[PDB]
């Protein structure tokens, strides 16, 4: 089987560098030269370039000549894509793909990296904060409140896994600072107040950060 | 004082078949019939001359070129054959007298995941003559447009590599290769057998 | 930015066939047979779908065809499925030996019951009003089509500082959902008479309502 393997994911800050590796197996290396295309998040599918693995000869874009390059190193049969000086434009997702043979004749793309996100902003690192918002008083909803965390994600369970239905977890907001925020709740019938214990548990891994937090009818 | 056999048959490194590499032994006694008797050489052909009766012949001096092929194409290091090697990497001539020596290094050039240091040349507008060596990375235009040496189509990289990995079947395995040419001049006396 | 164009949005309903165009010039898919179509599901990688303009790879199902006229390539879609939902991508080699794409196409099918937003509006809570801040939290979740606005007002009146929102977002019930968030002081938050949610889909609003405790 052929297997093209990329670098997991980075989070970076303006006027950083980064390495997307790729590394291919499965077949001759030296046999195809290598496509470089990225997607910016929402947006569509953007040729950056080709490489040759056994020349080493590129070809880039008009789009991303001159602050992008493309390298390889068939002793380990990896390819390299760098980006140096990071703007925040360059928030996108980065593939690899196998393209065309040596001599230029199977010219598409059939096997594709799984993709490395690549996110620049100014935030850094900060632990969320998680607020219980209290059942309503035809039945009631209790929530859990992650604000202010970077980067993402954030994963949040409810009564230690145990509960399994009727959550719904939304997708995080980003506001102008810089930082994230989301909200899960879980709908439970009407007069369903102190029958159990609602403890949502919220774990951000790039702070370091899981909090159990219970929710409960206030005063 | 002979001729150090030992680490050019034993080197470490051997050369792609493209950048063939030559050792010119001379001014030595040598012994070549402990080496006739292969036990360890897959191939021990001659031509012009043969293996017998030559500790006994001389010349002036001695070549000896040496690389590695995959299995399939040492029979076309040999006068007279044809294919990419002989048309494009290193051809031996009609009147050659000489001999030719492979043995498997499958256990030392291969690799698991492919070992992509051995190249060869797969494209080239015509063949090579004897003896010749071509060691160029001109892009080769296989088309009527020019190329200005950037690669796209029909415009090629014409080095191509082997990817020796130890689970290929024998023909498609590393072998290496030594090529001993005999020196004729009408001239002084050099290396001798025993 | 030279793209091959491609229509942004098609759809049609399940047991039809579309098509999706896309249209190059003379330099690549008037020129060349190297026209390829991917098909990408979101989060995933774009998978090939037809190359070499009407051959498929091995795995992909007969409905997809590929056809090319004049410097328009088109990939066609017979009984259109659920799973078929996705973006697709035209792409083709150039006279010059580099890769162009297309924009993009995303193509939905047709025929879910529509359903209205359900709304939940909370309040801040004590622990983070003793924080010095307070943040009302909109949740409108399983509706379809995925596209409503979105209005906070305190008191009655409109406020256009610290509400954020979200894009609708596909559930794994083919449905959609959205967050806003409004955030402001305590002072700000008992002050005006109450805090409200007013989100327009349909045409028609759905009101959500919250006062100070
Ligand atoms: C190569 O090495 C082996 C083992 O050391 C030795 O027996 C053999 O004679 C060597 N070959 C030459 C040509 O010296
Ligand atoms: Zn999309």
């Amino acid at each position: 089987e052929v297997q093209l393997v990329q670098s997991g994911a980075e989070v970076k800050k303006p006027g950083a560098s980064v390495k997307v590796s790729c590394k291919a197996s499965g077949y001759t290396f030296t046999g195809y030269y290598f496509h470089w295309v990225r997607q910016a998040p929402g947006q569509g599918l953007e040729w950056m370039g080709w490489i040759n693995p056994i020349s080493g000869g590129t070809k880039y874009a008009q789009k991303f000549q001159g602050w992008v390059t493309m390298t390889r190193a068939t002793s380990i049969s990896t390819v390299y894509m760098e980006v140096s000086r990071l703007r925040s434009d360059d928030t996108a997702v980065y593939y690899c793909a196998r393209g065309h043979t040596y001599n230029w004749n199977y010219a598409y793309c059939d096997y594709w990296g799984q993709g490395t996100l690549v996110t620049v902003s100014s935030a850094s690192t900060k632990g969320p904060s998680v607020f219980p918002l209290a059942p309503s008083s035809g039945t009631a909803a209790l929530g859990c409140l992650v604000k202010d965390y970077f980067p993402e994600p954030v994963t949040v369970s409810w009564n230690s896994g145990a509960l399994t239905s009727g959550v719904h977890t939304f997708p995080a907001v980003l506001q102008s600072s810089g930082l994230y925020s989301l909200s899960s709740v879980v709908t439970v019938p009407s007069s369903s107040l102190g029958t159990q214990t609602y403890i949502c548990n919220v774990n951000h891994k790039p702070s370091n950060t899981k909090v159990d937090k219970k929710v409960e009818p206030k005063s | 004082n002979l001729c150090p056999f030992g680490e050019v048959f034993n080197a470490t490194r051997f050369a792609s078949v493209y950048a063939w590499n030559r050792k010119r032994i001379s001014n030595c006694v040598a012994d070549y019939s402990v080496l006739y008797n292969s036990a360890s050489f897959s191939t021990f052909k001659c031509y012009g001359v043969s293996p017998t009766k030559l500790n006994d012949l001389c010349f002036t001096n001695v070549y000896a070129d040496s690389f590695v092929i995959r299995g399939d194409e040492v029979r076309q290091i040999a006068p007279g054959q044809t294919g990419k090697i002989a048309d494009y990497n290193y051809k031996l001539p009609d009147d050659f007298t000489g001999c030719v020596i492979a043995w498997n290094s499958n256990n030392l050039d291969s690799k698991v995941g492919g070992n992509y240091n051995y190249l060869y040349r797969l494209f080239r507008k015509s063949n090579l003559k004897p003896f010749e060596r071509d060691i160029s990375t001109e892009i080769y235009q296989a088309g009527s447009t020019p190329c200005n040496g950037v690669e796209g189509f029909n415009c090629y990289f014409p080095l191509q590599s082997y990817g020796f990995q130890p689970t290929n079947g024998v023909g498609y395995q590393p072998y290496r290769v030594v090529v001993l040419s005999f020196e004729l001049l009408h001239a002084p006396a050099t290396v001798c057998g025993p | 930015s030279y793209v091959l164009t491609q229509p942004a949005s098609v759809s049609g309903s399940p047991g039809q066939s579309i098509t999706i165009s896309c249209t190059g010039t003379s330099s690549d898919v008037g020129v060349y047979n190297y026209v390829s179509w991917y098909q990408q599901h979101p989060g995933k990688a774009p998978k090939l779908m037809i190359y070499d303009v009407s051959n498929r790879p091995s795995g992909v199902s007969n409905r997809f065809s590929g056809s090319k006229s004049g410097n328009t390539a088109s990939l066609t879609i017979s009984g259109l499925q659920a799973e078929d939902e996705a973006d697709y991508y035209c792409s083709s080699y150039t006279s010059s030996s580099t890769l162009v794409f297309g924009g993009g196409t995303k193509l939905t099918v047709l025929g879910q019951p529509k359903a209205a937003p359900s709304v939940t509006l909370f309040p801040p809570s004590s622990e983070e009003l003793q924080a010095n801040k307070a943040t009302l939290v909109c949740l409108i979740s399983d509706f379809y089509p995925g596209a409503v606005t979105v209005a906070w007002k305190a008191d009655s009146s409109p406020v256009k500082a610290g509400v954020e929102t979200t894009t609708p977002s596909k559930q794994s019930n083919n449905k959609y959902a959205a967050s806003s968030y409004l955030s402001l002081t305590p002072e700000q938050w008992k002050s005006h008479r109450s805090y409200s949610c007013q989100v327009t889909h349909e045409g028609s609003t759905v009101e959500k309502t919250v006062a100070p405790t």
